[PDB]
C-alpha cells in the first residue's frame, strides 16, 4: 500500500513544474490590465461627458 | 396670400431679433445673450461635476506591489508551513 501511495509521486514534479511557473507568471501578468483598467475608464468618462 | 405673407414675415421679425440679428430678445423681457451661451453653457458642468469630471482627471495608476524582495523569509516560512500541514494529509 505505501508502494502504490508513492506509485503517485513519480511525475508530480514534471506537471507541478510548469503549474508553478505559469501560476506566477498569470498572477503578474495582469499589470498590462491594470494599465489598461486607467485608460478604459479615461475613456468611459469621455464618452460619458460627452454624452452628456 | 395676405394670409400668408404676413404671418410670414411676423415668424421671421419676431425671431430676427432673438436668432438672426443680435438686438438681444424683444418678445420677452430677461435678456438670453448672457443666458444660455453664457450661464446655461455651464448648465451641464452645474448637473454633473464640475471641475472633476469636464476635466477628465486621470490617476497614474499604482505601481502594483509584489513579494517585496523576500527571497528567504518568505520561502522559508512557506516551506515550514507546507511541512506543518504535510503531517496531517
Amino acid at each position: 500500500d505505501r508502494i502504490d501511495s508513492v506509485s503517485q509521486l513519480q511525475n508530480v514534479a514534471e506537471t507541478t513544474k510548469v503549474l508553478f511557473d505559469v501560476s506566477k507568471e498569470t498572477v503578474e501578468l495582469e499589470s498590462e490590465a491594470f494599465e489598461l483598467k486607467q485608460k478604459v475608464e479615461l475613456a468611459h468618462e469621455a464618452k460619458a461627458v460627452l454624452d452628456s | 396670400q395676405d394670409l400668408y405673407l404676413r404671418e410670414l414675415k411676423d415668424t421671421k421679425l419676431a425671431p430676427s431679433t432673438l436668432q438672426d440679428a443680435e438686438g438681444n430678445v424683444k418678445p420677452w423681457n430677461p435678456p438670453q445673450k448672457p443666458n444660455l451661451p453664457e450661464l446655461e453653457l455651464q448648465g451641464p458642468e452645474a448637473l454633473k461635476a464640475y471641475t472633476e469630471q469636464n476635466v477628465e482627471t486621470a490617476h497614474v495608476a499604482k505601481e502594483s506591489e509584489e513579494g517585496e524582495s523576500e527571497p528567504i523569509e518568505e520561502d522559508w516560512l512557506v516551506l515550514d508551513d507546507a511541512e506543518e500541514t504535510k503531517e496531517s494529509h
